[PDB]
RNA sequence: GUUUGACCUCAAAUCAGGUAGGAGUACCCGCUGAACUUAAGCAUAUCAAUAAGCGGAGGAAAAGAAACCAACCGGGAUUGCCUUAGUAACGGCGAGUGAAGCGGCAAAAGCUCAAAUUUGAAAUCUGGUACCUUCGGUGCCCGAGUUGUAAUUUGGAGAGGG
RNA sequence: GUUCUUUGUAAAGUGCCUUCGAAGAGUCGAGUUGUUUGGGAAUGCAGCUCUAAGUGGGUGGUUCCAUCUAAAGCUAA
RNA sequence: AUGGUGAA
């Protein structure tokens, strides 16, 4: 028997969601070690011999997450079901729901990994978007309140 | 003794060590002019007394400047960055001394420091240049 | 008539003599109520408001030598501090009780307090002992045979 | 961050969440070994605050003791012999039984050359440190000797041995007192 | 240390005994006995025999009324 | 039963402010 | 004590946000029936077998109270 | 049974010590300046002892900073406090005739 | 896609680099623990928070920067010596047991984490390899690491800016 | 002492003004069974049961006041 | 008594 607030988790976001989310998120990934250092050469040959915009990405740790939901700064946040320990983010979609911070239980802790050059992530979010996808990430955000949020107000409840 | 019996009786010898003199006559190390101005016959209470500098600032347990003024004779005797400066030069052909339009500005003063920070810099790059 | 209940308290601090005197009693006293702990004065009220007991036994614990025991009433009682350097009882007392109010009024407290109330809960018919109560030098003095 | 929401978690224990926890772990626990490697603590702000850092050199061993000398300590004991390579730092409560208790004691490599190096914890290397548990230097070790400040622990404050042959033993001087 | 107060508490907090019986008092005044002038207050000798008759004797003014 | 967070939340847990390090380039 | 330990608004949220989602322990649950069958009377007798002193209890039932009414009600 | 045999031996170990802490700081006075400070109890009350440390607020009036008095050779306490004020005169007085006796060498 | 690919976990090897055992043991730190003997027989007091045994260290160890002592015109990490003192206190008040704060002195030294975001860029480290001025430095590759490694902070506050 | 190199809008310190400002839980504590002591306010520890709080909590002094901040760690003489 | 060595 599971107490209400595990299994929250397992009644997860849907096949075509999930898909549509990382169509998105795959978007924004961080600048991977080779990625940055390659083009921090480039900066030393450059400004050497002889301006940019904060570049978006998504935030990707667990205490980078808690900060940013309640900030409040986040505004998709994907969480992992599959924890070592699930303590760690069980209190998460509750703090998601009270802060009103859109949230989304993605399901596979390495299926978050992948798009943000580390092997699991546990948390994403997304906090700023370029302006070409702010229509769209505004559009999933209602596609998960209705689907994740609407469909499952009754995920408090029932053991 | 089990293992000083064997040392006594080998032809290995002892690793003898004469060092009781040394514990004594101890050198001065940490000043020069210190080096020159200590008698070592006398001792170091006896030495300070001798050249006026204190040996104790608390009230001693029990009972009892030629040299002071040549450390006073010792105690009488940073630049900008290549782009800091090529950065400056940008700042005050553009605007002048308009502190206001130059952190206002967002081309040339990218880091948004402060009026105070922008003319502080100013002034040190007035001093090596015109 | 007499329905009445003792709880006997204590503070952080009790052993050997003490633990002694207090265990002995409450083994003694057939309608005595045993508590854990207590730490600060006004709370002993609100103690008396669970269990209705009808009367209280604080032992403070101050001076590491001495001794400082507190005899109260649950609604508006008069309390006095102290400095002392499973049958049926019987209470024996003093001409000198009665020679003032301040020592009629503790004679009081000690009847139906240290002695016993007849419809206690654990209440045995046969008799074993007698309780001495008297004055000498400004002090009580109790030994039980 | 999280680390105070966890703090805050862990402090209901036998509330519905943190109940359902320990009686899965109980059962996986038995499963394994006496004395085994855990990968990651299961309570990671409480292995942060006895000193964790999530880097090479770190290792958290997981260890079985029987109920009814301190547990803690025989805890630490068992790990310090099978892990003799190991320094122990701490050790913490994670989960019970009725018949076994759990701890998942920390331990640090002084071999390894990260640790050799930064200064936070390369004290640790320095052979003063040599099993710690089986001195009782250790949280628990320290609070098992009785040792702290107070009128409490005065006949038991700087070695309960030390004290005792300092008051009998004769003392006399050159100049007779 | 005033007596308006003790009176006062001599009104509230004293129960009458004389209306019910002794079973439910079980309390015998043992009067006349001053012990001010029992001998050697300081070797506890006297002060052993006079208040053990003091027990002794209050038995006999109950034994009646039991 | 959800019951503190049907209540949702306004300002943000806080009141830090936030450096100038999240504004001029790193 | 100048720095005794203000009320900060953060840690207050924190407290009872996980007072809710963790649930309520099994003398918990039993107490909460106890106050709303047996009063409050019971209830601070049996808190304070449970916990250790009787003042650790009064704020414990205290607790209780608070959470019960804010529950059905809002 | 133990015996004081090394009075007169560690009378020249502790003064040999000395005489090597004043070979390794060669021109300082061995030891940190101490404050002056009213002893406890009814008993002693009338005695004025060395203290151990001075306090940021005595520090603060000298005219010179705490992690820079250390530096100089100032004892500082943190946890005494205060609370007497011909103490706090006293002690003020004594961290300013030292600042006025004392000859920081430069670093260069 | 009835393929394939991420991870997590369990493996492996005469691979690469390491490390632990044993001896010594006066001192130190833990663990375990008698009896002859003392008050009258012996359950405590008493031999004894001993000896033996067990485990673990070092040039010392342990202790240590207060969840301290105090009741004063307050002291101010710890350790040791002198004294407090054979005092308080306990002990079929008896064999007797036996401190501590203060005071004088010896020596004096303080600090590091965990704690709220680097988020305009994991700023960190291991290892392999190539060179170099080799108790190491640098380039390159690899791994660890966001389930948090660096910088900044430890209440004496501190941080954000001006 | 003698030099060779010092850089980057780099690293701090100090005073004023302005806006914030989190500090350790199967732990504290409670009952009991043993051990520890000459320990009278079971001191200290362990075992077992239950197990907290944040204008908090621990310790002391005659109704308040004083005193520190546990449950993490390092350190010569 | 503690610890050990031997043993129809």
């Amino acid at each position: 028997k599971v107490p209400p607030t595990i299994a929250q988790f397992q009644y997860t976001l849907d096949r075509n969601t999930a898909a549509e989310t990382f169509k998105l998120f795959n978007k924004y990934r961080p600048e991977t070690a080779a990625e940055k250092k390659e083009r921090l050469t480039k900066e030393a040959a450059a400004v050497a011999e002889g301006a940019s915009p904060k570049p978006y990405a998504v935030k990707y740790g667990l205490n980078h997450v808690v900060a940013l939901i309640e900030n409040k700064k986040a505004k998709l946040v994907l969480i992992a079901n599959d924890v070592d320990p699930i303590e760690l983010v069980v209190f998460l979609p509750a703090l998601c729901k009270k802060m009103g911070v859109p949230y989304a239980i993605v399901k596979g802790k390495a299926r978050l990994g992948t798009l943000v050059n580390q092997k699991t992530s546990a948390v994403a979010a997304l906090t700023e978007v370029r302006a070409e996808d702010e229509a769209a990430l505004a559009k999933l955000v209602s596609t998960i309140d209705a689907n994740f949020a609407d469909k499952y107000d009754e995920v408090k409840k029932h053991w | 003794s089990v293992r000083k019996r064997k040392m006594n009786r080998s032809s290995v010898g002892k690793a003898t060590r004469r060092n009781k003199d040394k514990q004594r006559k101890i050198n001065i190390q940490s000043n020069p002019i210190i080096a020159a101005n200590w008698d070592y016959s006398l001792t170091m209470a006896q030495n300070y007394k001798k050249l006026g500098l204190r040996a104790k600032l608390q009230t001693p347990a029990g009972g009892k400047e030629t040299e002071v003024v040549k450390k006073l004779e010792e105690l009488a005797s940073r630049s900008q960055s290549e782009r800091e400066e090529e950065w400056l030069e940008k700042l005050y052909k553009k605007h002048g001394d308009d502190y206001k339009k130059m952190f206002f500005d967002k081309k040339l003063n990218i880091y948004q420091q402060s009026e105070g920070d922008l003319k502080r810099r100013l002034l040190r790059w007035k001093k090596r240049n015109g | 008539m007499n329905k009445q209940r003792t709880l006997l308290i204590s503070s952080r601090g009790v052993n050997y003599r003490h633990r002694h005197l207090i265990q002995d009693l409450s083994g003694l006293l057939p309608h005595s109520r045993k508590e854990p702990k207590l730490d600060t004065l006004q709370q002993l009220n609100e103690i008396a408001e669970l269990y209705n007991c009808n009367n209280v036994l604080f032992f403070e614990a101050r001076k590491h030598q001495d001794l400082y025991l507190w005899l109260s009433k649950p609604p508006n009682g008069p309390t006095i501090k102290f400095y002392i350097q499973g049958s049926r009882p019987v209470l024996s007392f003093d001409q000198r009780f009665e020679s003032s109010p301040h020592y009629q009024l503790i004679k009081e407290l000690l009847v139906h307090n240290f002695g016993v109330p007849p419809n206690a809960r654990k209440s045995k018919p046969f008799i074993d002992h007698v309780m001495s109560f008297s004055i000498v030098d400004d002090k009580i003095w109790v030994r039980t045979y | 961050g999280a680390y105070k929401y966890l703090e805050e978690l862990q402090r209901k224990k036998q509330s519905d969440v943190l109940r359902f926890l320990q009686r899965v772990r109980v059962w996986e626990y038995r499963q394994k070994n006496v004395i085994h490697r855990a990968a990651r603590p299961t309570r990671p702000d409480k292995a942060r605050r006895l000193g964790y850092k999530a880097k090479q050199g770190f290792v958290i061993y997981r260890v079985r003791v029987r109920r009814g000398r301190s547990l803690r300590a025989t805890a630490e004991e068992r790990v310090g012999r099978r892990a003799a390579n190991l320094r122990v730092l701490n050790s913490y409560w994670v989960n019970q039984d009725s018949t076994y208790k759990y701890f998942e004691v920390i331990l640090v490599d002084p071999q390894h050359k990260a640790i050799r190096r930064d200064a936070r914890y390369n004290w640790i290397c320095d052979p003063v440190h040599k099993h710690r548990e089986a001195r009782g230097l250790t949280a628990t070790g320290k609070k098992s000797r009785g040792i702290n400040k107070g009128h409490k622990f005065n006949n038991t404050k700087a070695g309960r041995r030390k004290t005792w042959k300092r008051q009998n033993t004769l003392s006399l001087w050159r100049y007779r007192k | 240390n005033n007596t308006k107060a003790m009176k006062h508490a001599l009104e509230r907090v004293q129960l009458p005994w004389k209306k019910h019986s002794f079973q439910e008092h079980q309390s015998v005044t043992s009067e006349t006995n001053t012990d001010e002038h029992i001998k050697d207050i300081y070797d506890d000798t006297e002060r052993e025999l006079a208040f053990y008759k003091q027990s002794l004797d209050a038995v006999l003014v109950a034994r009646d009324e039991l | 039963i959800d019951w503190f967070t049907r209540h949702e939340e306004v300002m943000p847990l806080t009141a830090v402010p936030e450096p100038k390090r999240r504004f001029v380039p790193s | 004590s100048y720095k005794k330990g203000a009320a900060s608004n953060r840690t207050k949220f924190v407290r009872s946000l996980v007072r809710e989602i963790a649930g309520l322990s099994p003398y918990e649950r039993r107490l909460i029936d106890l106050i709303r069958n047996s009063g409050e009377k019971r209830a601070r007798k049996v808190a304070k077998k449970r916990l250790g002193s009787f003042t650790r209890a009064k704020a414990k039932v205290e607790e209780m109270n608070n959470i019960i009414a804010a529950s059905r009600r809002h | 049974v133990k015996v004081h045999f090394d009075q007169a031996g560690k009378k020249v170990s502790r003064r040999n010590a000395r005489a090597t802490r004043a070979a390794k700081i060669a021109p300082r006075p061995l030891d940190l300046l101490r404050p002056v400070v009213r002893a406890p109890t009814v008993k002693y009350n009338r005695k004025v002892r060395a203290g151990r440390g001075f306090t940021l607020a005595e520090v603060k009036a000298a005219g010179l900073t705490a992690a820079y008095a250390r530096t100089i050779g100032i004892a500082v306490d943190h946890r005494r406090q205060n609370r007497n004020q011909e103490i706090f005169d006293a002690n003020v007085q004594r961290l300013k005739e030292y600042q006025s006796k004392i000859i920081v060498f430069p670093r260069n």
